């Protein structure tokens, strides 16, 4: 669920910053807590098994972070088959949010022999 | 494609049963058919009624009203002139009157019994004081109370008031009971 | 003091209604107020514009979108009210209460009363508005939850200077109808009409697109000496009108969906602008026909499978849509639209 | 310039924040108000413990009477009464005892300037007097539920045994209060249930409107003109404003609901000169009423585009042909295809109406679910309480996993209402029927 | 200001359980004098004086202890509907016996150790009253068991008195383990008869009926024995008060309240006629109290509803009689409302009523799908408790069901 997603994300974000030297208020307060800008890279390890409604809500939730001037977010999608499953399952509003800045790369072990 | 279908139902009720029983039981104790046949032959012999413009106009509205409650096929519109001409013949009037058309429409409606028929499922109410009756009576009483004094007279004839409002007796009787 | 009315177009009834329920006298403003409108109806924008038009007002902004559940919702209210009261009246010596100790609504009432007691020495009564945007957008929500926010003002000491005048915004209508008998003063927002959406997007994105790097690169490449910002705006407006007329049936009268098509097709549309297309939008449309014939909202041999995999899928589709009755009839030598049924491995 | 004082006076009068001296009680309320006043003063002055519950629907000026009476007593009986407030919506059964303790402590402190808890309340009162305690409870029915009734049980028990007088006034909308109050609490309760009176005459509502809009302070010289115009508009039964008043009465008879519409009219008024014209014709209440209805089914249906409307019509047709009334995206798109084929087939051909792709329709399908035209087959909807909402947010239904195009939906608008609402000039009006 | 008390004040300010008192005292005396431990079980309807009789026995036993007919003993009173949490019973009992402030787990073990292990000669007899015993029932029923189980210990010297709603509760709800220990020691209280209530009323007013008072003519203040005034309450008024109450319930408090209400009504008449020689409380004063107890506000409230609510109720009743069922589909209801509006003619009054109901009578803004304030009246009939609805966000497949009787709604509509 979105609640568990945000809680675990903030937990890991705090744990990582603890070695420098649970909610969006942590993201707001990060620059005053550690004096540095925050860049987040999100690794969706297996997209097909993820509840796409929960993922869509989580993406909309993360969209609120752009109000902060010191936060940058990157998204990594491990796709097994194709963009077709994402286009079928996600809402067409969230697809437009993703598509404004995306890259497509075929990392399969088989490529033209 | 029939012209008239009559739903002649029997309801168990002591009062109507008494009326029918007292009509029947006293008949077998102890106009004539000749004149009836004479009248029937005469009317068919002489009168050939023609539909008037005003009588024609009401057919459109009656058929549209039967239509919008949709089994109101075009077949019943044949009856809406067949019965009118027969009514004009029975009156012996040489033309079909608007009253004749309205009576024929009423006869068709009563035969089919649409007013007691459920428009949703086609079922029939068994019974055929209500809040809509209360509201209509209250509004009518208020309107007649306003009108009876809005005119430059303290009182007026009830026929003129009825024609002015309907275009009633119970409401005015109740007002009289209240000395209004 | 008298409130000044903003000039928000396509909302010139609600901006006047807000002047009815919001005023400098805390004895006039009601204890509750709800603004109702679906997504993209302009509620947040209109309310923020109204508050920015009258700086003398005092407000707190929170988003249940960020505040996942009700406990953060109360904690943020307490913390932000404490900070705002310190900001507004630094001169008054005051102490602190922990905003992280709020576990139940009664504890919120207790903390609020304790804080307001400190400011009892205020000269005049103060009108404070707490703004929660999208109350029904809360992720963990229930019907009994909203009742706890309506009848909260009267648990305060009514003689206190600080009066909380809550403001809520709601999206749905199945939510608000549950509370009709409370007769809360409610202001409504309808969906924008097609003409309204067309005018609003032109008013909004024209300046955003008149200054993008791609067009001023392509102007240099094409050596457009006579290009002016007035013609720049006209080109952008032509682009927006073309997208609207081509995709209104696809998106509806929705501002958000059209904005993203305007963003996506904008580079490709720019790529077709040349010396010949400066003054003839018809020719540019002709050159850009293939861009309009396709939505291009798609994220893009469709499934690379072994022969065994392909035949397994073919058999599985038969299993999930053919009755078990016909297996022996068809395969032994002796529906397009319904949901698929289950089948066994054998 | 000076009209602002009169406008502020009127707005304050509308909101009921007048000083207790200037406060007004309606004639249909006065009979119960005097009875409540009698009970309160007999409890305080004569030191008699008593218990009362007010019953009636919401927005019935129910607790307003208690506020009026206590505000009146505050002017001349400052030391005599003690007030304790609780509300079942906010105060859970865990926090009620703490709320009582804290409120009692505050009241005692400002006056001076667990059976043992109640016993200590009585001991503190006795030791500080050597003062009648008035409990006011909102929503008795909330405490009177599956929660084991202890707090009200103790308060009603104290009526007989308290050395310091105890008075209880409650509120509840339910007419079946005695069902919620169990037999033990019923026995301990004094059972003087007061059901509030209802507005039952048009003259009653007209007099209430006069009481609300009357100005009895000579703040401005145009106060006389205000009262004159008000009586002009209330004198003729066929008045434009009286038309709205009668319609409101005949629709619903809660006066605060009508006040909720009158207040915008007064506040929106800019000056007395414009107010004189605005109050007479009173065309703004129509605008208010249409705004109140702008987000129902009709208002949402009026804004959809041609493609959205056509897909809605097709889905409604599918539901109509369905015994269960359900439909899915595939059937809706198939009916869309068939209707477009039929429309194109009724056109003369060429001598030598786009069938939208199944992918572009997905946005329209999403829009038709956002705007509450569609709903899931077994959509429970909004949960009543937080405990059930937690489980609902936990469990994942079938509709969250099945494909987008195979999610079953049902319809909120029947094709009869479609044909009633959709203009005849619409190009798909002919397909509104079967 | 001085507390002004009228002639009726003493009537409002102000014997039938001797057999029960003797039975409880005899059992209690036998157990206490023998230095034994046992359980006493009490049950009965509310208002019959179960608690009052127990208190009278305990006070008399204390008097016997003062006379040293029986040795010293300690009394502890606990009520089930007064504790905040069930575990507080263990802490309270240990605190009253030993004065310690240990936790509930420690107190329960301490109580278990105290009653079982401590020698009898090192103890004081303890009598514990568990009022509202059935309110202490937990999931494991430990409170129902442990307190009674301690009485089985010969070293306990503990007497436990329990008050519950029903006599057969151990058989109906509790296990056989607790039922056997409680045993035959059960006593049931029966509601009073009308003549017993009349006697109790007269007992409270023994020195006030037919008594004279000195009443200040300027203020109405009265002193029991400025002019001489007499007071009386009619025996027929008391008889009808006692008979009517006894036919409803055995609660003795109701009879006292009825007389208090009757005295207040007579007091109101006295004040109204004077506007501040025998003041006889007439039977009409009592009948006013009885009528307000019997009469229901439901019918008059429903008759006082707006036209919309009555129309809704009538449509629902018509749907019930057409369908032969109680609950009806909500969309069916909103369609039947339109059917009932349109079944009438095209008369101008009908047209105006329909325009007001369906499109608010607005100038041009129209075409609503449902009547105005339909949601308002649907929520009003539901918050009042008259109308019941099951919760779904599908507005038109939901069912609407009535709480009131099928008969009285028609009665209200026909008035
Ligand atoms: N009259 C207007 N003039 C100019 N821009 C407008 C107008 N109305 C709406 N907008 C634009 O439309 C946008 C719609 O977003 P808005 O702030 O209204 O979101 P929302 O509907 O409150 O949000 P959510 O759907 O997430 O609950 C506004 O941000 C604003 O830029
Ligand atoms: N202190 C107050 N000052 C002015 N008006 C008040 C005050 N308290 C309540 N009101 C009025 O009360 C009305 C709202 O309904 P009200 O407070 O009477 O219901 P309630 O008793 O809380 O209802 P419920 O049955 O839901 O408990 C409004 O018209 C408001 O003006």
């Amino acid at each position: 669920n979105v609640r568990m997603m945000l809680r675990r994300s903030m937990y890991k974000l705090y744990s990582a910053a603890d070695a420098e030297e649970y909610d969006l208020s942590l993201v707001e307060n990060f620059k005053r807590l550690f004096g540095k800008d925050l860049a987040m890279v999100f690794n969706f390890k297996d997209v097909d098994s993820i509840n796409f409604n929960t993922l869509d809500n989580f993406i909309i939730l993360l969209k609120s972070a752009f109000k902060y001037d010191h936060v940058k977010i990157s998204l990594i999608f491990n796709i097994n088959t194709n963009l077709s499953n994402i286009e079928k399952n996600l809402r067409q509003s969230t697809i437009r949010l993703l598509k404004r800045n995306y890259h497509k790369l075929d990392v399969s072990s088989n490529k033209g022999f | 494609r029939f012209d008239l279908v009559y739903l002649v139902l029997d309801k168990v009720d002591e009062k109507n049963d008494r009326e029918l029983a007292k009509h029947l039981t006293n008949l077998y104790l102890e106009l004539p058919v000749e004149f009836l046949t004479m009248y029937i032959s005469y009317a068919k012999e002489h009168i050939h009624p023609i539909i008037t413009e005003a009588a024609k106009t009401e057919l459109v509205r009656a058929y549209v009203g039967m239509r919008k409650m949709g089994t109101a096929t075009t077949r019943q519109l044949e009856s809406m002139i067949r019965l009118a001409e027969a009514h004009a013949k029975m009156k012996l009037k040489n033309v079909v009157e608007l009253e004749d058309v309205q009576e024929a429409v009423r006869l068709i409606r009563s035969a089919i019994k649409d007013y007691a028929t459920d428009p949703k499922t086609g079922k029939i109410d068994m019974n055929l004081k209500s809040v809509i009756q209360r509201k209509l009576q209250e509004d009518l009483s208020r309107e007649i109370m306003n009108v009876l004094k809005d005119q430059a007279s303290d009182s007026m004839s009830f026929n003129e008031l009825i024609k002015q409002i309907n275009e009633i007796q119970e409401a005015l009787s109740r007002l009289q009971q209240e000395d209004k | 003091m008298n409130v000044t009315t903003p000039e928000v177009a396509f909302r010139e009834y609600q901006t006047n209604c807000l002047a009815s329920y919001i005023s400098a006298d805390p004895d006039i403003t009601p204890s509750n107020l709800i603004l109702q409108g679906y997504s993209g109806t302009g509620k947040t924008y209109t309310l923020k514009k109204y508050f920015n038009a009258n700086p003398n007002l005092h407000a707190v902004w929170l988003e249940p979108v960020e505040l996942v559940s009700w406990k953060p919702l109360l904690q943020a209210i307490a913390r932000t009210v404490q900070y705002k009261l310190k900001t507004l009246y630094p001169n008054i010596p005051t102490t602190d209460y922990d905003p992280l100790q709020v576990e139940e609504p009664f504890l919120l009432v207790k903390t609020l009363h304790n804080i307001f007691v400190q400011y009892e020495s205020l000269q005049e009564k103060t009108c404070l508005f707490l703004i929660l945007d999208g109350f029904d957008s809360l992720q963990d929500l229930d019907a009994a939850l909203f009742n706890k926010y309506i009848k909260l003002n009267e648990l305060l000491p009514k003689d206190s200077k600080i009066n909380i005048k809550f403001i809520y915004t709601m999206l749905e209508t199945s939510f608000l109808q549950r509370y009709s008998t409370h007769c809360i003063p409610t202001v409504m927002f309808p969906r924008y009409n097609v003409d309204e959406v067309s005018t609003i997007l032109v008013m909004s994105r024209c300046g955003e697109l008149m200054e993008d790097s791609c067009l001023r690169k392509r102007i240099i490449e094409e050596q457009i000496t006579d290009c002016t910002d007035d013609q720049f705006q006209n080109v952008a407006a032509n682009f927006i009108h073309l997208i609207v007329q081509a995709f209104h049936s696809y998106t509806g009268n929705d501002i958000f969906a059209l904005n993203d098509l305007i963003d996506f097709k904008w580079p490709k549309y720019v790529s077709r602008i040349t010396k010949e297309n400066i003054f003839e939008p018809l020719a540019l449309y002709k050159s850009a026909i293939k861009l309009f014939l396709s939505t291009d909202d798609n994220l893009s041999q469709t499934y690379d499978l072994s022969i065994i995999s392909k035949y397994l899928l073919i058999a599985s589709y038969i299993c999930s849509y053919l009755e078990p009755r016909y297996d022996a009839s068809i395969f032994s030598r002796k529906p397009r639209y319904l949901q698929p049924s289950l089948f066994a491995i054998e | 310039p000076g009209f602002g004082s009169l406008q502020r006076r009127l707005l304050q009068q509308l909101y009921g924040t007048l000083p207790t001296d200037e406060k007004i009680i309606f004639t249909y309320l006065q009979d119960c108000q005097q009875e409540i006043d009698r009970i309160i003063k007999q409890s305080i002055i004569q030191k008699e413990s008593h218990s009362v519950i007010l019953v009636g629907p919401r927005q019935s000026y129910k607790t307003y009477l208690l506020d009026y009476e206590l505000s009146l007593l505050q002017q001349s009986y400052k030391e005599q009464f003690i007030t304790i407030r609780l509300n079942g919506f906010i105060h859970s059964e865990q926090t009620a005892i703490n709320g009582i303790a804290t409120q009692l402590e505050q009241q005692l402190q400002k006056i001076h300037g667990l059976t043992e808890v109640f016993e200590k309340i009585l001991l503190l009162l006795d030791s500080t007097t050597k003062i009648t305690v008035v409990f006011i409870f909102d929503e008795i029915d909330t405490f009177a539920g599956p929660v084991r009734q202890t707090l009200l049980y103790n308060l009603f028990d104290m009526v007989e045994h308290s050395r310091v007088p105890v008075c209880i006034f409650g509120c509840t909308t339910k007419l079946n209060i005695l069902e919620y109050l169990e037999k033990r609490v019923k026995s301990r309760f004094s059972q003087r249930v007061i059901y509030m009176p209802q507005i039952q005459n048009l003259d009653d509502m007209v007099d209430a409107v006069r009481n609300l809009l009357t100005v009895r302070s000579e703040i401005s010289p145009w106060v006389s003109q205000w009262n004159e115009t008000l009586e002009k508009e209330l004198s003729d039964p066929r008045s434009n404003l009286n038309r709205h008043i009668r319609m409101n009465f005949e629709t619903f008879r809660s006066l605060p609901t009508l006040k909720n519409s009158i207040i915008p009219l007064v506040a929106t008024s800019k000056n007395f000169g414009s107010l004189c014209t605005a109050i007479k014709s009173c065309s703004f209440l129509d605008i208010y009423n249409k705004n109140q209805l702008s987000n129902n089914l009709t208002g949402r249906l009026q804004s959809l585009s041609d493609l959205e409307l056509a897909i809605l019509i097709s889905a409604a047709r599918v539901a109509l042909r369905a015994k269960d009334g359900s439909f899915n995206f595939n059937l809706a798109y198939a009916e869309y295809e068939k209707m477009i084929k039929a429309i194109n087939s009724r056109i003369p051909t060429v001598a030598p109406i786009k069938l939208w792709l199944k992918k572009d329709v997905k946005n329209v399908w999403e829009n038709l679910v956002q705007l509450d035209f569609f709903t899931e087959k077994s959509a429970v909807g909004l949960r009543d309480n937080a405990t059930a909402a937690f489980y609902a947010s936990n469990y994942q239904f079938q509709g969250t996993m099945i494909p987008f195009d195979l999610r079953s939906y049902q319809m909120q608008i029947i094709l009869q209402e479609l044909r009633r609402i959709i203009p005849k000039s619409n190009m798909y009006y002919s397909w509104t029927q079967l | 200001h001085q507390i002004v008390e009228t002639i009726f004040s003493k009537v409002k300010k102000q014997p039938a359980r001797e057999n029960e008192f003797a039975s409880i005292y005899l059992s209690a005396y036998s157990a206490i004098e023998s230095d034994s431990a046992t359980t006493i079980y009490v049950a009965g309807t509310p208002g019959v004086g179960k608690t009052l009789t127990v208190r009278e026995v305990v006070k008399e036993l204390l008097s016997s202890s003062a006379q040293r007919e029986i040795p010293d003993f300690l009394y502890v009173e606990i009520n089930g509907l007064k504790m905040v949490k069930p575990t507080d019973c263990y802490e309270t009992l240990w605190n009253k016996v030993s004065g310690e402030r240990l936790t509930w787990a420690a107190s329960m073990e301490s109580l278990e150790f105290y009653f079982k292990r401590v020698p009898k000669n090192k103890k004081k007899t303890i009598v514990v009253l568990l009022d509202e015993l059935d309110a202490m029932v937990t999931k494991s029923q430990d409170i129902m068991y442990n307190f009674f189980n301690w009485t089985t210990y010969e070293n306990a010297k503990l007497i436990v008195i329990a008050v519950a709603n029903t006599m057969d509760l151990p058989e109906r709800q509790l296990g056989n383990k607790i039922t056997s220990r409680i045993g035959f020691t059960r006593i049931m209280f029966t509601g009073y008869t009308h003549e017993e209530l009349k006697n109790i009323i007269d007992l409270r007013l023994k020195g006030l009926n037919d008594s004279f008072f000195y009443v200040d003519t300027k203020t109405g203040n009265a002193i029991l024995i400025v002019r001489k005034v007499r007071l009386r309450m009619s025996a027929d008024a008391i008889e009808i008060a006692s008979r009517k109450v006894a036919s409803v319930s055995g609660d003795a408090r109701r009879a006292l309240k009825v007389c208090k209400r009757a005295a207040e009504i007579a007091e109101k008449h006295y004040m109204a006629k004077h506007g501040y020689g025998v003041q006889t409380v007439h039977i009409t004063h009592v009948m006013k109290a009885l009528n307000e107890t019997l009469n229901s506000h439901v019918i008059t409230f429903m008759t006082r509803l707006s036209f919309t609510a009555k129309l809704f109720i009538y449509a629902l009743l018509n749907l019930m009689k057409k369908n032969g069922s109680q609950e009806q589909e909500l969309g069916d209801i909103v369609d039947e409302i339109k059917l009932l509006i349109e079944v009438n003619g095209s008369n101008k009054f009908v047209m105006e009523i329909a325009k007001t109901l369906f499109q608010q009578g607005s100038d041009n803004i129209s075409e609503q799908l449902r009547i105005i304030s339909w949601d308002f009246v649907l929520n009003q009939l539901l918050d009042a408790g008259i109308l019941f609805k099951q919760t779904m966000k599908n507005d038109r497949i939901c069912c609407v069901k009535l709480n009131i009787s099928v008969e009285e709604a028609k009665r209200a509509m026909n008035e």
